[PDB]
């Protein structure tokens, strides 16, 4: 799914901002 | 996981905070 690949890119940049010093985890599966 | 919850619907910043460490 390209549109899923595109969405994930935007999710990781939002997680980066939201989570700040805590960091985050990006698990597709 | 986050793709099922936040790519099928827009997640608020509060919902996105669920995937923080
Ligand atoms: C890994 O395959 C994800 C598991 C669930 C699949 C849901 C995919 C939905 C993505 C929709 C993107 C639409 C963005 C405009
Ligand atoms: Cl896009
Ligand atoms: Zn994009």
């Amino acid at each position: 799914f390209v549109n899923q690949h595109l969405c994930g890119s935007h999710l990781v940049e939002a997680l980066y901002l939201v989570c700040g010093e805590r960091g985050f985890f990006y698990t597709p599966k | 996981g986050i793709v099922e919850q936040c790519c099928t619907s827009i997640c608020s910043l509060y919902q996105l905070e669920n995937y923080c460490n």
